[PDB]
């Protein structure tokens, strides 16, 4: 809805479509499993391949602030799809998660599909190169997907990481503790050793993506790239 | 069994354990639907599984399941059940539960509330006994107040005196005295635990009998006024005043004293007016001189034993006269019909004060049904778990024969091929008690157990013989799994090579000696010389069986392997009793000559919990010195209390237990200096 | 020892209430041939236990949740136990079998700053890669990721059974209906024929080869 991309907007945070479109180069996504629905068509995700700087890729991106109510099977579904285009090809993956708007109370047996992308993730470590970007809130299982991806980068002061959220550490542990301190990017960057770079907001963060996967190679059986000297 | 005759249809188990299960037993040979109740823990017991339907009767705790009477007869209303039987202990002496069921169409089985009215105390019942011409202790009738009158009746019944607390009963609120201020202060203090214990505040004052015999007499009454005894039971050997070895046919009484027995229980029964199934209890004296004491108005925990030389089933004779219908056997009917032993296993550690209750849950669980001559009466099964709620039973071992010898025989066989892993028990006190000579000869006392073991259960003293067996089957069995080890699947990559070693050479060490083994193998026999002596061990060396049969010399043994370490323990239970050995190669040991004793700080000055339960209270506070013979604290469990004793003297650095908390076995209790 | 050796003091070890715990090496010693089990760090981690034993002959390894200690919550220390000696045992052509009663992972400001998640990707992909036998029991309760974490149906495990008295849910679903009408268990055994099923298991998976796409190494979040 207008409304919620506006809410979204107020925040300081882009939609999903509009992190692809900065991150990929211009007129070159292709989009996949669009008419899918859970009733809305897209099931809070957005999934297609691209180009950087000429070199293909695939990408997916999560859009559950604005678009979704939680986890559904075929949220799961789409990203192994894409994922496993990814590993038939031979080209690197790379995720944006938010998970702002998921309920996890509305979660109808997600583990399965959480499962389902540890074991692809599983299958295509080492093959081809895997890299996450937490752009938002992200809490449960689906921690576990950037942890065993290659490199992860989050966004300062919008992007969380934690196993339970701080009312259970209040219930569990008796200890006040808030979301920044308990998940920020600044613990998982400089304390926790989860995270591997920070960056002030998302267009930086993206262009710096960009820059990043210019150095990485597509797959494991192609060599090391080589760009021109001077 | 007859299911022709017409009986009632639905009956109600108001009982637990292995009453529950035998009364089921007999009611589904007589064709009678069955309804049983249970607790919360025993929601999958042997008898609730066994049993039709089932009903909740409350918690845990038997003051608030097997006690909660009102749910015992909403639970009767539910099911329609017309008669209920209460087995034995509990609600089985209850008046209140008689007359609540008698406002109800429900028939109690059992004896009338005037039977268990009469024989609910001990002083009117030893005057109405005496009424009825009966022999009975010499005292003094009446109820003692003072300790005056207690001093003066000891001075004229003799100097031997006995304080009991009447009514209550199970070995409590008992004593002897043998002096004028032990008479006093023995009232004194007995007074107090009966306003503790009992609230009755009422003693009586006997003439105690020394080196008597406990012998039971079985009687049955019905309502039509015909009464009989089936034979009699001894049960001497006890300890606690609580019966752990019992014998239906009495070696020590002949024929006419026995006819003597029966006649008096008879007409003392027909005195009360008796019409179910009891036990009249005496005191035999040297001279075959019996003199009346107690008589329970209930099946008796024994009971099975009798059947064994009589031939007939004691709750469906009480099932039938609860029906209405007269007694179908007379005098001259009943006959004695070979030899009958019977043992109780509880799960009690003997070696601590001729028994000490444990709780735990039962990982194995096998009984010897398949061996010739032997009954089980259980209410247990693998996986059973043991609370601090019940009594420490597990389970009657009967074995019946021609004779003593035979029987006797069949009951060591038995406990030998008796399997119990996750608890312990006394089933080596059992075996010695069954394979002591004096017991064979037959001259035993109340006192057997006091006197034969001064100082406490220690084990089996094994004979030069039985010691060399032993080692001799260890060392085979530690071979046997040495050799087992070396079998392995064709590799077709890197062959093996199984070594050809002839001789073992092992040194076993057994309590505290050094015994050197050599252990030769060919096929499925073992040649096993130890210290000169040569024996032939053969067997199938069934490595994942319980129990292991081996023929050493021709005799037939069977061990169990309770545990067994790569270091070289064993711990292998031979001839009941559970033995500790540590098997090394010669090398090993010689180079296990040099390991040092390390720092292990043997000081003792460390007093630990035997008894899991409820603690009542402590005696001591931080701060304290202990002396020798001190209890430290009193911890209830097992519907009984024990205090323990330091036994040295020592202060208290720190205490960590508190009245009215809950201690586990093996627990520090109290550090001491 | 006998592999279809009944083992019925398992029908009622687990507890009717969830708050009261259990001992999950009595299961061990009584599922295993002649109830020997070797087990490794014994006294460190003690919410997870992992060791080796037989069955039917064969060699196994085995992985499981114990209730008693920290009510069986994952935490580092767990998680990195359990990881090393799964992958040791795949490396050498080791059987696996899994008890599974987990709640979940201990939560805390400590176990965050430590790095909780990095070693439950460790367990995570432990057992994902795994190409050898792999056998999983649910005793009691599997909650939330946890369950995913201990060799669920979608990391390619062969047999998963439940008992009657196991519970599979999202959150703290009272049943294991949800997962069986949803294929995530093969069939709901009784307690007392854990061994023989788990013997059968094995003697047909023994045989198992799989195909993974051609790599140097992977990159293990170590
Ligand atoms: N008058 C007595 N003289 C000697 N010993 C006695 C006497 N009365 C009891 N005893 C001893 O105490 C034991 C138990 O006695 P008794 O049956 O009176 O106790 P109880 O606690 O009332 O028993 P129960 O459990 O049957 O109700 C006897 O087996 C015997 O060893
Ligand atoms: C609680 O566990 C009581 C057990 C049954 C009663 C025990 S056993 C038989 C004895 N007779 C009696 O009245 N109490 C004793
Ligand atoms: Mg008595």
């Amino acid at each position: 809805g207008q409304r919620r991309i506006d809410a979204q907007h107020k925040r300081g945070k882009l939609t999903a479509r509009e992190r692809i479109s900065l991150l990929l180069d211009p007129g070159s996504f292709v989009e996949s499993d669009m008419f899918v629905e859970h009733k809305f068509p897209g099931d809070s995700v957005v999934t297609g391949r691209g180009r950087i700087n000429g070199r293909l890729v695939y990408v997916f991106s999560q859009d559950f602030t604005v678009f979704g109510g939680s986890l559904s099977g075929a949220h799961a579904q789409k990203i192994c799809k894409i994922m496993d285009q990814a590993i038939t090809v031979g080209a690197p993956v790379i995720g944006l998660n938010d998970s702002g708007g998921a309920q996890i109370q509305e979660g109808v047996e997600s583990l399965a599909g959480y499962a389902d992308i540890f074991l692809r993730n599983v299958t295509a470590s080492g093959v081809i190169p895997q890299i996450s970007l937490i752009m938002g809130p992200c809490a449960g299982g689906a921690v576990y997907s950037p942890a065993l991806t290659d490199f992860t980068f989050m966004v300062k002061d919008t992007s969380y990481l934690f196993i339970t959220g701080p009312d259970v550490v209040k219930s569990v542990t008796n200890e006040d503790v808030t979301q920044e301190e308990l998940g920020g990017a600044k613990t998982h960057t400089t304390m926790s050793g989860v995270a591997h770079r920070a960056f002030e907001n998302d267009v930086d963060a993206l262009c710096n993506l960009r820059d990043f996967f210019n150095y990485l190679p597509l797959s494991s059986q192609d060599p090391a790239p080589v760009r021109e000297c001077h | 069994y007859d299911p022709n005759e017409k009986t009632f249809d639905k009956i109600l188990v108001a009982n637990r354990g292995e009453i529950a299960c035998r009364v089921i037993r007999t009611c589904k040979k007589m064709g009678i639907k069955t309804v049983a109740i249970h607790s919360d823990v025993d929601a999958s017991s042997v008898h609730v599984k066994m049993a039709d339907e089932a009903v909740c009767v409350g918690p845990a705790p038997t003051s608030k399941s097997y006690l909660n009477m009102d749910a015992i007869m909403e639970a009767i209303k539910k099911t329609r059940a017309q008669a209920v039987h209460p087995g034995y202990g509990f609600l089985s002496e209850n008046k209140e539960f008689a007359r609540c069921l008698a406002a109800e169409d429900v028939v109690f089985i059992g004896p009338d509330t005037h039977a268990i009215q009469a024989m609910g105390d001990k002083i009117e019942s030893k005057l109405l006994a005496k009424k009825a011409e009966v022999n009975t202790i010499p005292g003094f009738d009446g109820v003692v107040k003072d300790a005056e009158e207690a001093v003066r009746i000891a001075r004229e019944i003799g100097y031997p005196v006995m304080i009991k607390a009447s009514a209550g009963g199970g070995g409590k609120g008992m004593r002897i005295a043998w002096d004028d201020e032990e008479t006093r202060d023995g009232f004194r203090l007995s007074s107090q635990e009966a306003a503790s214990s009992f609230g009755d505040d009422r003693l009586l004052i006997e003439k105690f009998i020394d080196n008597p015999r406990h012998i039971e007499i079985q009687v049955l009454g019905d309502k039509h006024g015909n009464a009989l005894w089936l034979n009699e039971r001894e049960c001497s050997i006890q300890r606690r005043n609580q019966k752990v070895v019992e014998e239906a046919p009495s070696i020590f009484l002949d024929a006419e004293t026995r006819r003597a027995m029966g006649e008096q229980a008879v007409a003392l029964a027909r005195a009360v007016k008796y019409s179910s199934a009891g036990t009249v209890e005496f005191l035999v004296d040297s001279k075959k001189n019996f003199y009346f004491l107690e008589m329970n108005t209930r099946l008796q925990v024994e009971h099975p034993v009798t059947e064994c030389i009589t031939g007939l089933d004691l709750v469906q004779e009480m099932i039938r006269v609860a029906k209405g219908y007269p007694l179908r056997h007379k005098q001259a009917d009943i006959r004695i019909n070979g030899w009958a032993v019977e043992c109780r296993v509880y799960a009690e550690d003997p070696y601590k004060s001729f028994g000490l209750p444990s709780i735990g849950r039962l990982s194995q669980y096998q009984e010897p049904l398949h061996l010739p001559g032997v009954r089980v009466d259980s209410g247990i099964q693998p996986g059973s778990d043991i609370s601090i709620y019940y009594d420490p039973m597990i389970s009657k071992l009967i074995t019946y024969g021609s004779d003593r010898t035979e029987a006797l025989k069949r009951m060591a066989d038995a406990l030998d091929n008796y399997v119990i892993r996750g608890v312990t028990h006394n089933i080596a006190l059992l075996r010695e008690v069954i394979i002591n000579s004096r017991f064979v000869k037959g001259d035993i006392s109340t006192k057997f157990l006091s006197d034969v073991y001064p100082d406490g259960f220690k084990g089996h003293m094994l004979t030069k013989s039985e010691k060399n067996q032993l080692l001799a089957i260890a060392s085979s069995l530690f071979v046997a799994f040495q050799l087992r080890a070396q079998h392995f699947q064709e590799n077709s990559r890197m062959p093996v090579i199984k070594p050809d070693i002839a001789n073992w050479e092992l040194s076993v060490k057994l309590h505290d000696k050094v015994h050197t083994v050599v252990a030769s193998n060919n096929g499925s026999v073992f040649s096993v010389e130890v210290d000169g002596s040569k024996l032939n061990v053969t067997s199938t060396w069934n490595l994942a069986s319980p129990l292991l049969s081996v023929s050493v010399d021709g005799t037939q043994r069977t061990v169990q392997c309770l545990s067994r370490e790569a270091g070289g323990n064993m711990s292998i239970q031979f001839l009941g009793t559970v033995y500790k050995v540590n098997i090394l190669t010669r090398l090993a040991a010689e180079l296990n000559k040099f390991m040092l004793e390390k720092v292990t700080e043997d000081t003792s000055s460390v007093l630990r919990s035997p008894m899991p339960g409820v603690v009542v209270a402590v005696s001591v506070k931080p701060g304290d010195a202990v002396a020798e013979g001190q209890e430290i604290c009193v911890i209830e469990a097992m519907k009984m209390q024990n205090s323990m004793t330091a036994g040295k003297t020592g202060t208290v650095k720190s205490v960590h237990c508190q009245a009215g908390d809950t201690v586990g076995e093996g627990d520090l209790l109290v550090e001491l200096e | 020892d006998p592999s279809d050796r009944l083992v019925p003091e398992l029908d009622t070890i687990v507890p009717l209430e969830s708050t009261k715990a259990y001992n999950m090496v009595d299961i061990i010693h009584s599922v295993v041939d002649e109830r020997e089990f070797f087990e490794i760090m014994p006294n460190y981690a003690k919410n997870i236990i992992v060791g080796f034993a037989r069955m039917n002959g064969r060699t196994v390894g085995i992985v499981g949740n114990q209730p008693k200690v920290a009510s069986g919550c994952l935490d580092i220390n767990s998680s990195v136990k359990g990881a090393r000696f799964v992958r040791f045992c795949d490396a050498f052509n080791i059987p696996l079998i899994t008890f599974v009663d987990v709640p979940g992972f201990l939560p805390g400001t400590a176990q965050e700053y430590g790095g909780i998640i990095r070693h439950g990707a460790k367990l995570l992909y432990a057992f994902a890669e795994a190409t050898v036998p792999k056998v999983t029991v649910i005793t009691r309760k599997a909650y939330g990721g946890a369950y995913d974490v201990m060799s669920s149906k979608h990391l390619c495990g062969d047999t998963n059974y439940a008992w009657p008295t196991a519970e599979i849910a999202v959150m703290g679903f009272a049943n294991p209906f949800p997962a069986a009408v949803r294929g995530f268990v093969d069939d709901i055994i009784q307690p007392s024929s854990t061994r023989a099923r788990i013997c059968c298991d094995l003697d047909v998976l023994a045989s198992k080869k799989v195909q993974r796409p051609w790599r140097k190494h992977a990159n293990i979040p170590l």
